[PDB]
């Protein structure tokens, strides 16, 4: 009983709908808790899934959301930009860290933030234990995703890169109306 | 059936039916009134929790839901029948009484009720739940049946006339000729 | 069998729900338990559900919670202030801490609480590790937040800023006779 | 088979109940184990669901518990207070501290009792870690809750306060006729 | 599956029935392991669902259980002794303790053990922790207890109350022929 | 899918049961792993409900077990040899102890190995902490049980009683040839 | 949705099956992971189960395995050479120890391994605490065992039985080619 | 709710599905995770499914993998390689280690990867504790498997062997225009 | 449908049909014949697997398994039909044949097939799973094709010796006259 059913009336009867499949239903999908490889594999196959029963049709990406891993978020990240219909996304409750960083890749003029959420961005974190050489690689391998996480914040928001170089040194958190100066979201949705 | 609503759109609209020979019916001077229970059911089903919810929406839902949208769309109003209240039923109760009367004069009698007696009655039948239409059963059970028989076998017929009052102590009626 | 099913005659038949769903249906929803994200996620799902049912009729919210996660329980707060349905709050055993700050955000009038049930206020708790600097940055938003609780709770309950500032210093527990006197709750439900 | 399966010959057909669902629809309630915030919460919704069905008929519930939270155990306290049916409960195997709280609550001549079971009252217990003046505030918690429930002991037994404060000051063990003499119960089911 | 499903026919013949359902069915009920409340409140259900399924039809309880709590065991010793129609205890494997108890509690002449059964009796366990005033209150109370016990035991076995207090003093191991003579039960089933 | 569901057909074909429930229709019922309370008691329910579905047919046991509790083997024991239709007990993998007592006890003449199984037999294991009073009760209950568990085994085997006694002694392996010329089983099954 | 399911047209076209039992209706079974006893009870209840549904034809038997409980693998390795329809057994990834027992038990000219896959031989683990009498009685066990393992060998490989003494002797790894020309298998399976 | 449900209209229905199964419909088979015996038995199941439902059809295998065991791993490889029609492999969130190394075993043409992703590549790993004698052995068959392996990467990349042999010493990282060049994949998909 | 097969099997008890018109049908002296393809379809399938198995079944199961025993028991058999061999195929396609050439007679062409040609029409016309059926086809394309473009384009005439040796590949290696 954790997740409710519910009913509703199509043509030649009605139908019985977990309240999450009811939702994705409508193009709405649920992005919460820690971004990982299964939860992560799961919305791409949803966004796919959207994507194909009407590629003409905004796709919505509910964001509350601390973090998670980088590579999975990529996969996520990646399937937005490539299927065809705009991936709007809204932050409440949170967005962090990865959270942030999939937010603010939704559609340009679609991407908003309910007025209490926060979001917060900070460069990856990471490590690693071995001899020198093979610490050596993975150091270099960090600093190049994070290099490529600070060009794609900075296409999405339209700060300079210097400036989001800046800004993610340390957790940099932010209002939902700072969310807005800074570029990481549209609007803030407030009443209906 | 529902389907059988789509005839309407182009008499709501244009005040014409065509017949199967090609005359137009015409409509523009006809008043046309649909009557309807939509909603009710809904309307009167309480809520399950602590605070009683308000089902006047039934507007909202079951009307909406029957008739299609360019149907509603060509109506020029939905207008919603209260229950009726008890003033009402006062009103009702002197209604049926004087339909009462008229069958009554018709065969040489007559009947008088006192307001004690028809407020007793008023009071007696009324069920919001069921409008007016109790009431007619409450004057059939206390009024029509023991005149039936003071007509039917002699008590009452020509020569009489019955006058019918509550007592106070049973809040019983009274008759006579 | 944890959760026993029920059975309602509608339309074609008789309806086998889940008693949960069953109330959904009635437009009640149970907040109860720690306030999380994945608790938070579900309760929103169930509020847009509802609103999309019948924006003209109030959502019940029953509250029986000890408190929980800020972030969480803002995405439920902000939900309940966008749609456009009064959500009718409703306080039974006990609402503490985010428990009592989303019971007194429902729709004006209709927060009502239980005779025997306690509602408690306090500041947010938090914390963090690392380093000065670090620990400066994660300083500056709690209090960033424990001053938009603040300003979220003067305003429903109509206490002056001031007064909550005081008044959440230390943990309050509040009667219910002592919530409607304070203003977190409109009314006492006793008998029907 | 952790819960057995019937069906019943109704109508239509025989569907078929888990136990638990198919004793629901002869309104009766279990109560067991430890009052927690999850099962009070069940039962509540049970309550309210069967005050639905028809409020005019008993509801039963059936108790076998050790104890549990206090504030979990005044939800179902209120609920049962609130709602219109006179709530029959009946005490088997035991009910202890909360549980017994609950069984007294019953409507009055209602409350029954099977011969071998055995009722338990005492004062609350709970505690605090922290600073003085914090210890001072939920010392004073406690302590208004205690006299909350020794006045609901008094008004559903018939007890004077005096004696319900004396007889729960240490743990109190009734017999099913003890507990008919003190008032906690109004009679001792047997056979049938 | 670790409970396998069984098909019957009726006119239909749409019945697939987890086995012990199936039982439950023909008036069996099972009752093994240890005595606790859970499972204690599912027997007690079954045997209510019985109980009105048709009051005058024997009911079977198979036990094979190692002992439990004395408390939820009561919980069906007082019904079966309620309800109206005969419950015949059958003794698989062991009855010990609480186990014993319930078997010489089934329906007079109706009490038997399989062949290889072992049935075993003793005087009531438990401890209690505490202030001396509290070591007090508690002893007495099993005490009690103990002296209840073995009241029921004398009264169902038709042994004297003196000899069944002083064969409980220790564990005492009863073989099926020994359970017969001494009251236990009535009988030994041995071949269809 | 960790247990795969099979299709049969019969009429309407409308059948799919979990392969477990497939072959307890063919009277084929497995008992494996530890001799327990609650899997003894399942293997119970599927003798008796066998028994009636047709009590003029064999039952097939198959034993792949590493012995057990003596008591819940005892269940099994017992209901088979009351039952009136042959169990033939079917030996794979290996038959120790508990499971070797079980092996043998199925009908004469029906009882068989495969030929790379392996059958043990031991003495009982126990044992017990307490005051030396209570040791020698338990440690006489379990020499009462090693000596009914001798006289079984030399009832079905053949074995005198003398025989039987020294060779439980220690762990003793028997080869299924040797099982069969012991008379633990009446022959191997090679090829069907 | 761990293990996905699949649609299969017949003649109403209605049937669903976890893609794992749509296997098994094509006489497909897969054992991967350890051999133990649950495991290896399902394995011969599909066995079974085919063999019932027709005698007459081949069961494929997929093999990813690393080894196991030599007693738990038997019951496969009888249940092959018992029952009617050959038994194909195709390693895939690895079959070492017992794996590649069973991989070698199946019917002659029917065993495969896919071409990149590892075959593993070794003679059998064990091990026994206690007196050095029962060491003793359980050294000669495994001994005896180890034997009956190298003589089932020699039959399925063709080697004599003193090459396969020598081979097992510390563990041995062939790799697909080489499994071939040992004998383990008949070929390699490379594409359709 | 972990897998939402979607429906999908066909002729005669709906049929609902777990989203992992409505996408299996459409050839896609998804490999996240570890490789590790389970999954890759559920991915070779689901391989063998769809080849046979239309060998003529691609087969897209979705990659998001840290990697694995090797020897699962090639029980996907090989029947990558066995099946008829091709399986087209896409990279997206990462394919390191044995992930990667599936990325390119398939078919020629068809292996690609989101713009974001990253390969990575190394030699095996593992280990053996025992006698210098086991060691030895152990030490060998590991050798073996990464000359196997180094082989089949050579094979399918067009990189000389030696080339392999110098770039998997030590983890090597490859964005996915690397991947492009150095041969694991064909081509990067950026948007439909 | 269903109620095809019910009537089927009343007939098959009483030995009539009632009309419409009162008028009966009497089946007394008529044989049933029916025909069936189930015990094909299921033997054409492929198994999943690394090896394909043999799906051959017991076409009289297959009917057990469509067809109710009620109807199965009124039957006086259920007989297998087989596959057929080369030889048949053979003289399926030299029956073909010797109609193409009654055809030609009537224009007075002549048509010699050789009789790798025969062969090579009846292996490539014939589908186990559909028999001879097919044949119709490979006959009526490809010998037939060609001869109607001589005769029409006029290089062929209404007499002359046309022959159509089959080469290696299996082309129809036709000829003018």
């Amino acid at each position: 009983a954790l997740v409710p059913m519910v009913i509703e009336q199509t043509s030649r009867g009605e139908r019985s709908f977990d309240i999450y499949s009811r939702l994705l239903k409508e193009r709405v999908i649920f992005l919460t808790g820690q971004v990982e490889d299964h939860m992560a594999n799961l919305i791409v196959a949803q966004m796919l899934f959207l994507e194909a029963e009407n590629p003409e049709k905004d796709i919505y990406l509910y964001i509350n959301s601390p973090g998670g891993v980088i590579t999975a978020g990529m996969s996520i990240y990646d399937t937005m930009q490539f299927i065809k219909p705009d991936v709007s996304t809204i932050c409440m409750g949170q967005a962090a860290s990865m959270g942030a960083f999939l937010l603010t890749a939704g559609a340009k003029g679609k991407r908003f933030c309910l007025p209490n959420s926060r979001v917060m961005i900070h460069q990856p974190l990471g490590g690693y234990q071995g001899q020198a050489t093979d610490i050596e690689i993975h150091a270099r391998e960090i600093l190049k995703v994070k290099g490529r996480m600070n060009e794609l914040m900075a296409l999405h928001t339209g700060q300079s890169l210097e400036q989001i170089e800046r800004d993610t040194e340390r957790d940099r958190f932010l209002s939902a109306p700072e969310a807005v100066e800074y570029g990481l979201v549209d609007s803030i949705l407030t009443h209906r | 059936h529902p389907d059988v609503f789509n005839i309407l759109l182009q008499v709501m609209d244009n005040g014409t039916l065509t017949d199967n020979n090609g005359r137009k019916a015409d409509f523009r001077n006809v008043v046309l009134v649909m009557t309807t229970n939509a909603g009710v059911r809904e309307t009167e089903r309480k809520s399950i929790g602590l605070i009683h919810q308000d089902n006047s929406t039934d507007a909202m839902e079951e009307i909406k839901k029957i008739f299609t949208p360019e149907f509603r769309n060509r109506l020029d109003n939905i207008i919603w029948f209260d229950h009726l209240s008890t003033d009402v039923i006062h009103q009702v109760v002197d209604k049926f009484i004087v339909e009462l009367q008229v069958q009554l004069d018709q065969k040489g009698v007559s009947l008088e009720v006192s307001q004690e007696a028809r407020n007793w009655l008023a009071e007696k039948g009324y069920d919001r739940a069921m409008g007016a239409r109790p009431m007619a059963r409450v004057i059939q059970d206390n009024l029509k049946k023991p005149l039936a028989n003071e007509l039917l076998f002699g008590s009452l017929v020509d020569g009489g006339q019955v006058t019918v009052a509550l007592d106070k102590e049973k809040n019983e009626l009274t008759y006579g000729f």
